[PDB]
RNA sequence: AAAAGUAGU
RNA sequence: AAAACUCCAGUUGACACAAAAUAGACUACGAAAGUGGCUUUAACAUAUCUGAACACACAAUAGCUAAGACCCAAACUGGGAUUAGAUACCCCACUAUGCUUAGCCCUAAACCUCAACAGUUCAACAAAACUGCUCGCCAGAACACUACGAGCCACAGCUUAAAACUCAAA
């Protein structure tokens, strides 16, 4: 089940050629890791 | 003649179990100028200050709502071998019958 | 209403003081040493304003460590200051020692208002090694 | 010293009450405890003797806590004599 | 007979106190969680004793800290000063 | 406790390097 | 001194990953692993060609064949590192660790 | 909270290096400590400062600032006056806390006994 | 095994820095590396005025560059960042979602130590 | 801050 | 207080082979010594136990030799107070040295003064008492961490280690 799930991710990896797409594609992009806590177990953005 | 075995199953102690934060009426049995000795069952008495609100109505025999907080009031500290019980309960009190 | 954390350099606030924003109001620099006070009135595009000592002011020895030593090194910060119009001041505190409060006093009975007390007290976070220690 | 200026160990002054600005500003040094090492390394304590120090620290920390237990424990039983006369 | 007690397995104990951060995934690149846990006059850390975490969960907070200052992530001396308003987990006295 | 054998035995050792530096 | 193509020792027994892309059996390969992973094969690897009851692993014969491969993983590390003293000792005590494995297999 | 102390003293099972040493034996006493106090105060040096910074521009004449120096004065009635009062008002009665010869014969109510 | 390259560059304009986010990823599957995924965190401002090869920075755009690469590529990148002139500093840090993570169960309280001194008259 | 010595059971 | 420093001090920038606040109220790792800035790589012997004054491997700080680095600290030394004197405490400056490379020297209150492995619940002080088994070591004090032999890259060294004379105690 490692490998079955990891074949689906192999079609995401950067290749040389699919790749001056996905420099452009996340410089547009982003994502942020950035999350609080609360004095209850819950995250808040 | 009962076994003790039986009679403390139906005791209503066993049957109240652990004691936090649970809803118990108990006689007042003796008044100082503040402080309040309720007996409600138990091993002990507890103590309790008299309120502001309703506060002459703490007679002796008074019916009280408590709390119960934690039967215990006993605690091992640094040095101790045994633990020193203080032979109270702090109940808090909160109205009459 | 009243933080006490300072508008922040990221814009914007709500608190003018003279009519200025916090970040153009004069900066003040005690250096608080165990036996000294100097005292420096910079912009806060750093040009000094005035310079005012402790052992400026009369003395040069040991009751250069008093309270009283800075807090005429203080009332001499205002009125070198005050030939400039430096009515509003930032506090910074650099070193402890005796003339930290007492040197404080300086600047506003010197009539300077001050807004904010900054402790930059340099500390190193295990930078080099200081004196071998006493036997008193 | 490459950080931005005026953001840390600042406190601002309420309407002119420096008197107790320069209190709380005590009071956040001495909590977090850079006062208490500030007046340290004056004297470059020996890599021996913060291990005696700091192992003193330490253990009079179980004590103190321990009666600023034991204390509030028996602070509710200091009201009046109950009975004062066998 | 039937009467007597029977030995069984405790209950009447809630399931032991999960931190606060109990599940959950410290990062490097997660300030705003980071920065919680520093103070907002001195960048210091604060200690388990303040935090409230367990200790397996306090030293990866410690260990993603010191991470975060030398990358470039988070600043030493200050709390970031835009993340000034995030719970307050961490209790501490001062101004009451 | 006492140091009292350490010196006498520390006085020894001195005396024995000032002895060797010396001759 | 494996060749650094093949898998793992734990990535065998898929019977698929003989056809897969190059990609997945280049990060399914010894290439892309820590370098303890060339040494679970040299386990595995010598099981075979030595004993007859493999992938055992509680027995005196297999026992040696574990701790002569860690050696190697010992000699190897102190070619470079003279003065790591430490694994010049785990080296020392494992050569006469297995000096008495060895012996106990005579008797 | 009270900090851990299961693996920290060396004892005779622990199979490790102490963390801590401690001179005196960590059982509480049945007694508390008492109340350490009054350091080299030495008030009412600010207001000496103005009285003696008009002293310095003026002649030396007492009446050129007449009403400034009855204030020095009437600080140093008044710390003269707390002194007083605080040496009582720590000794008919300390809220908040207790005293601690109050607070001994209390610890002597539930003493401490590690005697078994 | 896996890693995140957490690199910082100098804010130069999506043509400009498009341009250097490649000469760091030719730089990993030059030194064999298979590339994952790359993220943007944003250009915000720096923690501090970092100063290096050789000027002052304020501004900072912040990346992420997940990828697998062999053991002998990761200490021959740190060579290739260096002697970079856009780039702020780059740390190639292991995957923190390598490691999975113990069930923390929760914390139980600690007793005070029993049997610590003997049962002596004193 | 500065104090050195007091003959033998 | 002197002496020194005015080629000085205070801001604000540029700045490190030095040292690693808080976290550290944690109880971790390693045989010990030791080890708490960050990243990565390599990496933490042995499913019985014991086992070296009969070997192999290591061993804080100090110290040696060769070549660097040099912010700060600092034996030695110099200056200045102190004092009856002050070869010391206090002040200031500076060197060996601390650090890096490469080899030695092989010692500590190297002590948690409590050997390893397995197992149970009273001299006095201290860190409660005691079994089984093994190895090491001890048997009055001082002479003696000494003398002589021997070993050692050590040469004012280390390891091992007595006797005579004395005492009726230590
Ligand atoms: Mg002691
Ligand atoms: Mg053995
Ligand atoms: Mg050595
Ligand atoms: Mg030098
Ligand atoms: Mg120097
Ligand atoms: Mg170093
Ligand atoms: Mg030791
Ligand atoms: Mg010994
Ligand atoms: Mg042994
Ligand atoms: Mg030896
Ligand atoms: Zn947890």
């Amino acid at each position: 089940r490692e490998v079955l799930q990891l074949q689906e991710e192999v079609k995401n990896f950067i290749t040389r050629e699919n790749l001056e797409a996905r420099v452009e594609a996340a410089l547009d992009s982003r994502k942020n890791y950035n999350w609080a806590i609360t004095r209850e177990g819950l995250v808040v953005r | 003649v009962e076994s003790f075995a039986s009679m403390l199953r139906h005791s209503p102690l066993t049957q109240m179990g652990p004691a936090k934060d649970k809803l118990v009426i108990g006689r007042i049995f003796h008044i100082v100028e503040n402080d309040l000795y309720i007996d409600f069952g138990g091993k002990f008495h507890c103590v309790c200050r008299r309120p502001e609100v309703d506060g002459e109505k703490y007679q002796k025999g008074t019916r009280v709502r408590l709390r119960l907080l934690d039967l215990e009031l006993t605690s091992r500290f640094l040095g101790a071998t045994t633990d020193t019980t203080v032979l109270e309960a702090n109940a808090v009190l909160l109205g009459i019958q | 209403k009243f933080s006490i954390y300072p508008p922040i350099p990221g814009e914007e606030s709500s608190l003018r003081w003279a009519g200025k924003k916090f970040e153009e109001i004069p900066i003040a620099h005690i250096k608080a040493s165990h036996n000294n006070t100097q005292i420096q009135v910079v912009s806060a595009s750093n040009e000094p304003l005035a310079f005012a000592s402790c052992g400026t002011e009369g003395f040069r020895n040991a009751k250069k460590g008093t309270g009283i030593a800075a807090q005429t090194a203080g009332i001499a910060a205002a009125a070198r200051a005050k030939q400039k119009g430096v009515i509003h001041i930032r506090v910074v505190v650099k070193g402890l020692g005796p003339g930290r409060l007492s040197a404080m006093h300086g600047l506003i009975m010197g009539g300077l208002e001050v807004i904010s007390i900054t402790d930059n007290t340099p500390i190193p976070h295990n930078g080099c090694r200081p004196r071998k220690a006493r036997k008193l | 010293a490459k950080h931005l200026k005026f953001i840390a160990r600042t406190v601002m002054v309420q309407e002119g009450n420096v008197e107790s600005a320069y209190r709380t500003l005590n009071r956040i040094l001495t909590m977090d405890g850079l006062i208490e090492d500030i007046k340290h390394r004056r004297y470059y304590e020996k890599p021996c003797r913060r291990r005696q120090r700091e192992s003193y620290e330490r253990c009079r920390r179980i004590y103190n806590m321990e009666m600023a237990r034991k204390i509030n424990f028996l602070m509710r039983k200091n009201r009046a004599d109950p009975w004062q006369g066998c | 007979n039937e009467d007597l007690p029977i030995s069984m397995e405790n209950p009447y104990k809630e399931p032991l106190k999960k931190c606060i951060l109990c599940g959950k995934h410290v990062d490097y690149k997660n300030v705003q969680l980071l920065s919680q846990f520093v103070s907002p006059f001195t960048g210091c850390i604060y200690g388990r004793h303040i935090t409230g975490l367990c200790g397996k969960k306090q030293k990866e907070i410690t260990k993603a800290i010191k991470r975060a200052q030398i990358m470039g992530f988070m600043p030493v001396t200050y709390k970031d000063p835009a993340y000034l308003k995030d719970p307050k987990v961490c209790n501490i006295r001062y101004r009451e | 406790k006492n140091v009292l054998k350490i010196r006498r035995r520390k006085m020894n050792h001195h005396k024995y390097r000032k002895l060797v530096k010396k001759t | 001194d494996p060749p650094p193509s093949t898998l793992l020792k734990d990535y065998q027994n898929v019977p698929g990953i003989e056809k897969v892309d190059d990609v997945v059996k280049r990060l399914l390969s010894l290439e892309m692993a820590n370098k303890k992973e060339m040494l679970k094969i040299k386990q595995e690897q010598f099981m075979k060609k030595i004993v007859a009851n493999p992938e055992d692993t509680r027995s005196l014969e297999a026992r040696i064949i574990a701790l002569s491969v860690k050696i190697r993983s010992y000699e190897e590390h102190l070619e470079k590192h003279r003065k790591d003293k430490a694994h010049k000792r785990y080296l020392l005590m494992s050569i006469d660790q297995r000096k008495k494995m060895l012996k106990n297999l005579r008797n | 909270a009270t900090p851990s102390l299961r693996g920290r003293l060396a004892r005779f099972g622990n199979p490790r290096k102490p963390v801590l040493k401690p001179n005196k034996p960590l059982i509480l006493a049945n007694r508390v400590g008492e109340r350490r106090r009054e350091k080299g105060e030495a008030t009412c040096i600010t207001e000496m400062s103005v009285m003696m910074a008009c002293w310095k521009q003026n002649e030396f004449r007492d009446d050129a600032c007449r009403k400034e120096i009855q204030g020095f004065l009437d600080c140093a009635a008044r710390a003269q006056e707390a002194r007083k009062m605080r040496s009582i008002q720590e000794t008919l009665g300390e809220s908040g806390s207790l005293l601690p010869n109050k607070l001994n014969k209390l610890l002597q109510r539930f003493p401490n006994k590690p005697y078994l | 095994p896996r890693y995140e390259l957490a690199l910082i560059l100098k804010a130069m304009q999506r043509p400009e820095t498009a341009a250097t986010l490649k000469r760091t990823i030719e730089a990993l599957m030059d030194r064999g590396a298979i590339v994952r995924d790359l993220e943007n965190l944003g250009e915000r401002a720096l923690p501090y005025r970092i100063s290096a090869h050789s000027q002052q920075h304020n501004r900072g755009g912040y990346f992420l560059v997940d990828f697998y690469a062999p053991t002998a590529a990761v200490e021959s990148m740190v060579e290739h960042l260096s002697r970079d002139i856009d780039v702020i500093r780059g740390n190639i840090v292991k995957h923190p979602l390598t490691q999975e993570l113990k069930e923390c169960e929760g914390i139980v309280p600690v007793p005070l130590a029993e049997k610590l001194y003997s049962t002596k008259k004193r």
